[PDB]
RNA sequence: CUUUAAUGUUUGAUGUUCUAACGUUGACCCGUAAUCCGGGUUGCGGACAGUGUCUGGUGGGUAGUUUGACUGGGGCGGUCU
RNA sequence: GUUUAUUAAAAACACAGCACUGUGCAAACACGAAAGUGGACGUAUACGGUGUGACGCCUGCCCGGUGCCGGAAGGUUAAUU
RNA sequence: AGGACCGAACCGACUAAUGUUGAAAAAUUAGCGGAUGACUUGUGGCUGGGGGUGAAAGGCCAAUCAAACCGGGAGAUAGCU
């Protein structure tokens, strides 16, 4: 649900914060956790490569399985966490031989269900497997572009690819973007929406909540210098230019998609 | 350049031959795996007689080539039970890696890359007719059977 | 390095002369590229960082020569 | 000889298919108790992409510069033979 | 809340929110002659850029100029030959 | 519970006076703002000059910055004093 804070002080007059009450309180799986380094923005050179990118909470690293390498087993899910890593939530599934992974929660998931993954692989929004076996037309997440590279297709909140027509050996999906893609039927995907689809109505009530997500303060192009952006500064308020990135490229229009490679798996692009 | 065929390969050579053709055709497919060999002025004179012992042996292998391709038609027939659905739905796929080790573990062992599948894919339960490639002028046809399990 | 393996080419300067015969700076780079030659004699696929020109000359050469010519000056293949 | 018809060659244009060049930030094994790299076996693209030389277009993102003189101070206005 | 350390603390910047646009992953973009790295061990409910700046009521008309996105009838057009 | 309130440490520097060859190459006194957070601080590390960083003042980058400092070209050039 989503719950509108009462404005007893500034600042949170406006904050939507959504709960989630089955969402399970406490430490998650520690097998499951890696470091966490944050870049800041920067690479190996040490320069900011890209902007607004620094501070914010310590986080942890989960484990999350894509690629869901090992099939034919059951899975029965235990308990859904947090994930500070990724919008979507995710849940801990335990195997009926004893090992416990991380996947991506979908949005009909909730505790003290069975999902199967394998060749039969039953239609039921959890399970996994490849597109050959996967009517045409239903809900799917998490899928793939090569078979075995693991889950490179809606990952966020609320999103899903739907399948159109298979037409031979390669499948078309209409991507949530709205463009048309082909990938090779070997790719294995998961049926059903991912979670939590109220990820809009958020809207983190002050300047601060952005602040401790990893985000830095944006600077406008028109209130800079002209040494420091194309945009410059005059007089008081004056553009006159045509809205260009800071290193000089047309904004506002300008296509900057050159692949060529990648192309004839493309049949209609977005609108 | 002016390589010199050595095989039963497309119509452009009648084994032993100085022709024109272009440098792409003649590496990565003249030099690397037999068929051909350069000719730079000096194995011109080196494999003029070298035609009557090599050619002369070349001659008796593929008729053994012929031979395991009558002996693999003892069968005319192999059986695979792999798994399957209603209305000839395979749930997997059978390709040419499943054929070799099929025929391997029957009869005389097979390589997977002689398999000739084009068109290509097994996605229906029942009876398939698969080429192979023992010969560049040779093809023998072997009746392929998958059953639903 | 873009140095051919067997010709040891390696890349020039000269300048960008315009129409108003501005002098700018400029490398010329060799055409460089890796491909996978077969050996009869060691029966193994070679790969060697050889430039388009160096290709042609290990067409009449032959790929048993231009290796001893590697080997005589120390060249790694 | 002007014209045209028909086998066989040579060179261009389009379209399909194939793999051996090439790519693979797909899977497996080894060096190797190693997310580098290399090699091997497959899978997917595939003569495409990408790179080198030349070439047309764009290109204040960057660089070197120019932006006259007389003048009842300078600028504007006016003039320069 | 931040800002001209050392004459300007502000009506300047930022801000949550909004809108447009680019990007299907080997993503766009950025740092690097390149390898590679950040983006991101993230995957369009995500990331970058731009403009405005809580909230309420709204954002009218104009595509001639410049830019951007498509079209192919027709003309010019380099290297090449 | 709060980027809540009053107010110490702590951080900062809005007003006035003194100081202006000063106790001080920006301080003292009296007042002042924040003071559980977009807070502050210790230690170590990274980003290097047409570059870095910048809640953006062309501010900061060792008492300096519309291109830091040191050495070299170099006894640059000066129709100027």
């Amino acid at each position: 649900a989503v719950v509108k804070c009462k404005p007893t002080s500034p600042g949170r007059r406006h904050v939507v914060k959504v709960v989630n009450p089955e969402l399970h309180k406490g430490k998650p799986f520690a097998p499951l956790l890696e470091k966490n380094s944050k870049s800041g923005g920067r690479n190996n050179n040490g320069r900011i490569t890209t902007r607004h990118i620094g501070g914010g909470h310590k986080q942890a690293y989960r484990i999350v399985d894509f690629k869901r390498n090992k099939d034919g087993i059951p899975a029965v899910v235990e308990r859904l966490e947090y994930d500070p890593n990724r919008s979507a939530n995710i849940a801990l599934v335990l195997y009926k031989d004893g090992e416990r992974r991380y996947i991506l929660a979908p949005k009909g998931l909730k505790a003290g269900d069975q999902i199967q993954s394998g060749v039969d692989a039953a239609i039921k929004p959890g399970n996994t497997l490849p597109m050959r076996n996967i009517p045409v037309g239903s809900t799917v997440h998490n899928v793939e572009m090569k078979p075995g590279k693991g889950g490179q297709l809606a990952r966020s909140a609320g999103t899903y690819v739907q399948i159109v027509a298979r037409d031979g050996a390669y499948v078309t999906l209409r991507l949530r973007s709205g463009e048309m893609r082909k990938v090779e039927a070997d790719c294995r995907a998961t049926l059903g929406e991912v979670g939590n689809a109220e990820h809009m109505l958020r809207v983190l009530g002050k300047a601060g909540a952005a602040r401790w997500r990893g985000v830095r303060p944006t600077v406008r192009g028109t209130a800079m210098n002209p040494v420091d952006h194309p945009h410059g500064g005059g007089e008081g308020r004056n553009f006159g230019k045509h809205p260009v990135t800071p290193w000089g490229v047309q904004t506002k229009g300008k296509k900057t998609r050159s692949n060529k490679r990648t192309d004839k798996f493309i049949v209609r692009r977005r609108s | 350049m002016q390589v010199i065929l050595l095989d039963k390969v497309a119509n452009l050579g009648s084994l032993g031959d100085q022709v024109n053709v272009k440098a792409g055709y003649a590496r990565n497919f003249l030099v690397p795996q037999g068929k051909a060999v350069p000719a730079t002025k000096k194995n011109i004179e080196f494999f003029e007689a070298r035609r009557a012992e090599l050619e002369a042996k070349l001659a008796e292998v593929l008729a053994a080539a012929n031979a395991r391709a009558e002996k693999i038609n003892a069968l005319e027939t192999v059986t695979i039970a792999s798994k399957a659905g209603d209305e000839g739905k395979l749930f997997g796929s059978i390709g040419t890696r499943d054929i070799a080790d099929a025929v391997t573990a029957a009869g005389v062992e097979v390589a997977k890359s002689e398999v000739r599948l084009p068109n290509g894919v097994l996605r229906t339960t029942g009876e398939h007719e698969v080429s192979f490639q023992v010969h560049s002028e040779v093809f023998a046809k072997v009746i392929v059977n998958v059953v639903a399990e | 390095s873009r140095v051919c393996q067997v010709t040891g080419k390696r890349p020039v300067t000269g300048n960008n002369r315009s129409h108003a015969l501005n002098a700018t700076k400029r490398r010329f780079l060799p055409n460089l590229h890796s491909h996978r030659f077969w050996v009869e004699s060691e029966k193994r696929f070679v790969t060697l960082r050889v430039s388009a020109k160096g290709m042609r000359v290990i067409d009449k050469k032959g790929i048993d020569t231009v290796l001893a010519e590697l080997r005589a000056r120390g060249e790694k293949y």
